[PDB]
């Protein structure tokens, strides 16, 4: 099946033989063909007996090599699928598998990391998520040169701020236990900043932004933990478990500083 | 001016812990950020007692959290108002004791209870007059009771003047979880009556019985037997914290309950607590204070107060209430009742009332009763503890140790004779 | 016409049932009386509950919680930046300084 | 909290091939190694850290060894789906078969295959930080899981002493029997694994075999669907260390609240709710009826009547829904209850746990995905009815001289026999008195 | 008139009242417990036509 | 509260399936499971708590056990209409008859089938927790029915014991008869119904045959038609405890208010009006003429004459719009009537019962919508007639003794059929001493 989501499963390929590839090229619109001719018109009802001796009449050709290849791919591919396993589920998926080699082919492959020269973008699950190099690692942003002298002192009302935004009753400590103060968007939460610190440059705000569109939880639109961020904010670092295969290396390994 | 130390031991201590202070941040004005927000200025003065001026209106706890096990203490740090107390006072072990007094009283506390010296002896000495220690803990498991257990005899031997609340969850048959719980509570009560000041008995048993007979809730959960113990002790210590036209520190209270040194648990209450199908049909007097207040069906224990006599016992009012009325009444509950009141002590009934009631309420209560009914919690633990003793079950945890035998013999004859001594003050004359 | 327990008094006049009477007293259960009186018990206790994005996750008491932002304080526990499996043990703060993976964010 | 997970034996790997892909299904782990794309930047849980190590680059190397004789069943491992997952040196694999021989196993060629094996845990050990204890998986029916897995209990307890060694054993089952040498192999191996395993769980075939005859109606089951269930059965004992609950036990606990006595390790595991997708669809599940279900005989993993005997002690793993309210409720009809009943000795006999993760299916079982589940582990009489059962039939074949050729040839002599018969003669006096 | 001057302590559901420290609002207790069932009859339902399929 | 039903024999299954079809009309259920609120005008409440448990998924399963020894009519129970509505479980199967042998049913087979469904209903009594009692549907002429019926009573009274037993039982007729061995079964089976069952209730097929011969004028019934209008009489008197009414009368009742002596509990039932779509329209259903017409011999389920026999009490439940005025008029006239007598010893022979809600109609059943019915149970001497006309005949047979070899090769002797015989003789001079 190619429609399938994809994943990562590991993979068997054999060595094909050399001058396959370009004689499947011009020879699969005749097979399929025959192989559709003999299961009686119809696709997904063919045996793979019946699209190997298709493939002996569509290409005469076959060296021992070059049959025993093509029997033992088109072997694996039936066996993909749990089920009946008397028919193929998709003649393209089929296909694709002869030409490549591989038991799964690359079509089935997952979407990657753009990396470009600053940023690192991740397609995810819900959107996309983005890491701008030159000013954080995974663990440690860069903070601004001014910006912690002007927040440790007006650091509570940007909070005070925040839940008002939302609609927190400030009298009454009984909507921190409600769980309005849980519920905080990013561009509230910056609006709230500004409203606190006068003039935000563009440079500190993206920092704020960075940092709460880090802290907000996945699904949801808002962040989890305030007090928490207060203090992640003020110490200028963060919690990311960053993983392993390509984004931990090209940090570490890659001349970010200048 | 005169300081509360608090103290969590254990799981059960740190959750218990974590409600009490969301409660009294709340009744002084704190929010989670650790700030001042509150209207009244009668909030202010009184926060010396529990917290400490940091930066800037920046009040941190003064409390020390101690246990074994680190989920606990992360259930503290995520909560709201997790993020104000002071990540210094987290003196905390990551091995378990694991349900062994043994663990927690030789191995792993005779290591650890070092540093917790230093932690809590770094914040008695932040301040300056103590009124006392408050340990919260429990006598189920082992990190709670047995390095709580170490940490009282210690505490005790360092400053015998200060006073010394404990409140002490004690397991019972009927929600009884662990297997070993008669072990580690025949111990602990062995040392909480030579070196405790004052304990008050609580029991999730009655607590349980109480969410489902009188609040008439549907899911019970633990935040809610912590809320209720949270209040209890709210209660107890709301005279050191707002204006009253008769005060009532800690120290007044014990001296005008403890009859004996040895005679120091009591039976805790409070008043009120009605369903929410039922607020919409009752009263706010003293009247309908007191008959909640005395209800057996009230109690914070499961010990049947007219299966023994009252010794003594007192009661802490809160709100806008006039004295003749709060005395009266006293006054008509010792006479209808006159049977369960003990004969050699006149007028039994201490007394007290504060101005300012909790954020909501117009009228509050809260009940010390020392009874000579307790010793049928300790009758009902002990008889387990020599059902098992006879057939050295599950002995060898401890005996692999440093524990011997005569350690379970001396602690299961000072439950004997305590039980007697109890005995003996409920059949005495005059 | 489906049949009442308690359809008419004494007197010719039909009745009017009060669910939150019931789920005190336990002579049915409160998740029973609400699904059953949806029109009343709405108007007299119920409200709706918040749900989690992610429908494969099952819906329980916790679930709810950790949905509506109060899991940390209602339930002991730790929040977790993942929802898909909310109850996932995170120890930051308590890790041993020397460890592998330990941020200082807390202290 | 780490704890690292052994398998000996030609149905301990395929216990473990069950096990750890419900693991990583538990944790997201996709089978080449690593967490999906999502979790790359940010993360997530860290509740994996007690059964795998975030190894290198995007890669999480699990905290196990298979090891065994033949390469067969290992090669199947190394040529699977799973290649990626397991690290080479870890899956274990001799040359030759002990087959079915005890004393094969354990003194020819124990002596050059296990060296091998406790090197390696012991950089396992290392890498570890705060081991919370082993946990065994072996069958003592054939020769692998009984000859050096004796042999490997042994030396582990020579080089670590008291750490607690959660042993997962299988029983022969008393008429579905798969050889004849199987009774020699049990006695030979129970003497030591009285003695050098903390807590041993039993987990009869044929009892498993009832199970899904009758409760999944899975006419015609194979061994994967036994393994399947017997690794939810560890799951959910495990499950504390690895999710937060509202009242968590570890692996200390155990060892703590049903040994009551140092040479009594032996304990009847069961779980509930084994219920199928109809009969789930018919069948509604509330705490009271699967506590039920978690005690009845048609339900338990070993093929033994506790009727017949005295609970010592019980533990209860729940998952998922449940409060502590109704779980009390639950366990006091248990105990006013009086079709079961309890040892004098013990007067609070129960000890609760409750985590919050209910446990998940995999695609290809067959249990239905649920709220909620109860992994009960208890102590009785009936394990002392089953040595007895099992010592019979040993004794049998035994007076005969029968196939005892085999184990003399290979190194042994009769006196292990003797000495095996009679400590299974002094350990059925051991449960009679204990009873009383 | 005092009694007849004075509001009932709880006012139904959502009081501006009734903080944590007082007693008067229990978190435990859960309003949503019925429709949250209801959820669960969902999920269970969907889940259950999926396994059978 | 709850009451659980059980349903022993071919003919027990067959009538458990009329009523139960009666209930989920009832309550407004469809057979899959669920009810549509939409659908239903009436209003919603938790009345169908008795019969039906909430499960699964918004789901309802009744309280009730099928069990049967042939799985010809179960398996065609888990084929028909209503396949989703019980468990699979539920549905007891053996694989081997009695055929019309109380020996069979009671000694060889009964011994492997009590035992899983007692250790059933344990559970279904489990999930109940307001349990008001069982009651047991039988035909006392077959072998299950008989036979292990009787040992399904025999352990009830044991596990159980003061929990009510409602016994709606049904007697081989007079004349028309299926089966030769009847007597055997009917006697061997009342032994034991006398100590063991609570109240019984007789039910005789050619009664019914003659009411829709005569009331219904449906010329060629078939057992449907009985079945259906059975259990019209078990809804009628279940009604109390589902739907309050202005007078209401418990399954608690019958027993204290019916049941003058411990080994006296027969009793006689009728139903009125039994009314087709055609004479609904024409006759005036008022509350006298229906007291009055559920009062012949014309009328009852059961075929005797009470006419011979002493009324020794009455109980009458009434569903619809009645008033407590008529009803009182009616039975003060019945009291002053001379037609029937009471006996001299009760002089308040009556206990009235009032629902509101009228009796439902099958759409597709022969009865019409009806504002008001009358379904009495009495208890007279007429039972002291069938019983020993029944005795005669099983003399008549024993006498040579025919089929004897059947009961003696299955493991019976001689001396049960002498106590049998002797105990039906004890209980003749029993009701001809109570009647004086
Ligand atoms: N529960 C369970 N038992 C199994 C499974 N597979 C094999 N067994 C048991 O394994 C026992 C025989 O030993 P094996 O595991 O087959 O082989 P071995 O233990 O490695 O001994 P050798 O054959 O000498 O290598 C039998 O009693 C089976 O019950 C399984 O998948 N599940
Ligand atoms: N009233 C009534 N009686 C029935 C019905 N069906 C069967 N019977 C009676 O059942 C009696 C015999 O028992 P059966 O139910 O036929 O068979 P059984 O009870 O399973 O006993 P075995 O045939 O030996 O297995 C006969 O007297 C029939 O009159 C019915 O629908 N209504
Ligand atoms: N009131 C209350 N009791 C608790 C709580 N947690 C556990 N318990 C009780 O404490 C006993 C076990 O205590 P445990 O957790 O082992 O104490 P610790 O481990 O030393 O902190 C059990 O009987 C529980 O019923 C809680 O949060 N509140
Ligand atoms: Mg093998
Ligand atoms: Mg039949």
């Amino acid at each position: 099946m190619l429609n399938v989501t994809g994943g990562r499963r590991p993979v068997a390929s054999w060595r094909t033989p050399p001058g396959f590839l370009e004689r499947l090229a011009d020879a699969w619109p005749a097979v399929l063909d025959g192989a559709v001719e003999q299961a009686g018109g119809d696709p997904a009802r063919v045996t793979r007996d019946s699209f190997l001796a298709a493939l002996r009449e569509a290409l005469p050709g076959l060296s021992a090599a070059e049959d025993d290849y093509a029997r033992q791919v088109s072997l694996s591919v039936i066996q993909q699928v749990r089920g009946s396993n008397v028919f193929f589920p998709d003649l393209d998926y089929l296909q694709a598998a002869l030409l490549q080699g591989r038991v799964p082919p690359q079509e089935l492959d997952q979407p990657r990391s753009t990396l470009s020269l600053a940023t690192f973008t991740t397609t995810t699950r819900s959107g996309t998520k983005s890491l701008d190099l030159f000013k954080t690692t995974g663990v440690t942003w860069k903070i601004p040169k001014g910006f912690l002298n002007r927040y440790n002192d007006c650091n509570h009302e940007v909070l005070r701020r925040a839940a008002a935004l939302v609609g927190a009753r400030h009298d009454g400590a009984r909507d921190v236990v409600a769980g309005v103060w849980g519920r905080v968007d990013v561009p509230t939460f910056v609006e709230a900043c500004r409203q606190v610190l006068g003039e935000i440059s563009a440079d500190e705000e993206e920092y704020l932004i960075a940092l709460a569109s880090e802290q907000v939880q996945d699904g949801t639109a808002y962040i989890r933990d305030l007090p928490f961020l207060d203090k992640c904010i003020q110490n200028g670092k963060t919690p990311t478990s960053i993983k392993g295969p390509e984004l931990l290396p090209s940090i570490f390994l890659n001349d970010t500083t200048s | 001016m005169r300081e509360i130390v608090h103290i969590q031991g254990g799981q059960c201590g740190n959750q218990i812990g974590a409600k009490f202070w969301e409660v009294v941040s709340d009744e002084h004005g704190i929010d989670p950020t650790g700030t001042y927000h509150g209207d009244s200025d009668l909030q202010l003065e009184r926060i010396n007692v529990y917290f400490n001026e940091a930066t800037g209106g920046r009040y941190v706890p003064r409390a020390i959290l101690m246990d074994l096990e680190p989920g606990t203490m992360d259930s503290v740090r995520s909560g709201p108002y997790g993020q104000i107390f002071r990540p210094d006072n987290f003196v905390f072990g990551q091995t378990g004791a694991g349900n062994n007094w043994a663990k927690g009283h030789y191995t792993e506390g005779a290591e650890l209870i070092d540093s917790v010296l230093d932690v809590v002896r770094k914040e008695a000495e932040s301040c300056d007059c103590l009124q006392g220690f408050q340990v919260c803990h429990s006598l189920g498991g082992g990190t709670g009771s047995g390095m709580g257990t170490l940490l009282i005899s210690k505490i005790r031997e360092e400053y015998p003047d200060r006073m010394m609340l404990t409140f002490s969850v004690v397991p019972s048959p009927k929600v009884s979880d662990t297997v070993v719980e008669p072990y580690n509570a025949t111990l602990s009560v062995h040392q909480l009556v030579e070196n405790a000041d004052e304990c008050m008995v609580l029991d999730n048993e009655a607590l349980y019985d109480i969410c489902f007979r009188t609040l008439k809730l549907t899911t019970p959960t633990f935040g809610d037997l912590n809320h209720l113990i949270s209040a209890v002790m709210s209660g107890i210590t709301c005279c050191l914290r707002f204006p009253g036209q008769l005060n009532a520190d800690l120290r007044k209270l014990a001296v005008n309950l403890i009859p004996f040194p040895r005679l120091h648990f009591f039976m805790v209450g409070f008043t009120p607590l009605t369903s929410r199908g039922s607020q919409q049909y009752r009263a706010l007097t003293v009247p309908e204070l007191t008959q909640q207040m005395w209800d057996a069906k009230n109690m914070m224990c499961a010990a049947d107060p007219r299966h023994g006599r009252y010794l003594t016992a007192s009661a802490l009012f809160r709100g806008r209430m006039s004295t003749k009325e709060v005395d009266e009444q006293m006054l008509n509950v010792q006479n209808k009742n006159s049977s369960y009141f003990v004969e050699w002590i006149p007028n039994n009934v201490k007394s007290s009332v504060c101005d300012i009631p909790p954020k909501g309420l117009k009228m509050s209560a809260t009940f010390i009763g020392n009874s000579t009914a307790i010793q049928e919690m300790f009758k009902r633990v002990s008889e387990q503890f020599t059902a098992m003793f006879r057939r050295k079950a599950f002995l060898h945890w401890y005996t692999g140790e440093g524990m011997d035998e005569m350690e379970f013999t001396e602690a299961e004859s000072n439950m004997n004779d305590l039980v007697s001594e109890y005995q003996q003050y409920q059949d005495a004359s005059a | 016409v489906v049949g009442a327990k308690v359809m008419k008094d004494r007197d010719g006049r039909p009745a009017v049932r009060d669910p939150t009477f019931l789920a005190e007293t336990q002579m049915m259960k409160k998740d029973a009386a609400d699904r059953l009186m949806g029109e009343t018990a709405r108007q007299s206790g119920a409200r709706d509950t918040t749900m989690l994005p992610n429908p494969d996750v099952p819906v329980t008491i916790y679930t709810e919680a950790v949905a509506n932002k109060t899991y940390g304080g209602v339930f002991p526990g730790t929040t977790t930046l993942n929802t898909a499996a909310p109850f996932g043990k995170s120890t930051n703060f308590s890790k041993p300084m020397s460890d592998y993976s330990k941020v200082v964010v807390d202290e | 909290r780490e704890v690292i997970s052994i398998h000996i034996g030609q149905a301990g790997i395929q216990v473990g091939n069950a096990c750890w892909e419900l693991y990583c299904l538990e944790h997201g782990i996709q089978p080449d190694g690593q967490m999906p794309s999502d979790k790359t930047i940010g993360g997530g849980d860290d509740a994996f850290n007690t059964f795998f190590s975030e190894t290198g680059a995007g890669k999480h190397v699990p905290r196990c060894i298979f090891l065994d004789l033949e390469p067969t069943v290992v090669d199947e491992v190394r040529t699977g789906t799973y290649r990626q997952l397991f690290h080479p040196e870890q899956l274990i694999s001799g040359k030759e078969d002990a087959a079915n021989n005890f004393a094969r196993g354990h003194y020819t060629i124990g002596k050059e295959i296990v060296d091998l094996a406790l090197d390696r845990i012991r950089k396992l050990a290392d890498n570890c930080t705060g081991l919370q204890g082993f946990l065994v998986f072996n069958a003592v029916g054939g020769g692998t899981g009984s000859g050096l897995g004796s042999l490997l209990l042994e030396r582990l307890s020579v080089d670590y002493g008291k750490k607690s060694k959660l042993g997962f054993t299988v029983y022969p089952s008393p008429q579905v029997s798969t050889a004849v040498v199987e009774p020699y192999n049990s006695v030979l191996s129970t003497h030591s694994l009285l003695e050098h395993t903390d807590v041993a769980v039993m987990l009869d075939n044929e009892a498993i075999y009832d199970i899904c005859r009758r409760s999944l109606d899975i006419e015609r089951p194979t061994y994967t669907n036994l393994n399947r269930l017997i690794a939810q059965v560890i799951s959910s004992l495990t499950a504390s260390l690895r999710f937060d609950g509202a009242l968590n036990v570890d692996i200390t606990e155990f060892q703590t609240n049903l040994v009551p006595y140092p040479r009594i390790h032996f304990m009847l595991s069961s779980y509930a709710p084994i219920i199928s997708a109809e009969k789930a669809y018919h069948e509604q599940l509330s705490v009271a009826e699967i506590t039920n279900a978690a005690f009845e005989p048609a339900s338990m993993m070993v093929k033994c009547d506790p009727r017949h005997g005295k609970y010592m002690a019980c533990c209860l793993m729940y998952r998922g829904d449940v409060v502590p309210k109704d779980v009390n409720a639950s366990v006091a009809t248990i105990k006013t209850k009086r079709t079961i009943q309890f040892v004098d000795w013990c007067p609070t006999g129960f000890k609760c746990g409750i985590n919050y993760q209910p446990p998940t299916v995999v695609p290809g079982g067959d249990l239905a995905k649920v709220q909620r589940a109860v992994c009960m582990i208890s102590n009785s009489t009936a394990i002392g009815e089953i040595f007895s059962r099992l010592d019979h039939k040993f004794d049998l074949m035994y007076a005969k001289r029968a196939f005892v050729h085999w184990y003399v040839g290979e190194g042994m002599e009769e006196g292990e026999f003797s000495e095996a018969r009679e400590d299974l003669a002094a350990l059925e006096k051991d449960f009679e008195e204990v009873g009383a | 008139d005092a009694k007849q001057l004075d509001m009932p302590g709880r006012v139904g559901d959502d009081d501006n009242r009734l903080g944590p420290s007082s007693l008067q609002k229990f978190d435990g207790e859960d309003l949503t417990a019925g429709d949250r069932k209801k959820a669960q009859i969902e999920q269970s339902v969907n889940w259950w036509a999926e396994q059978t399929a």
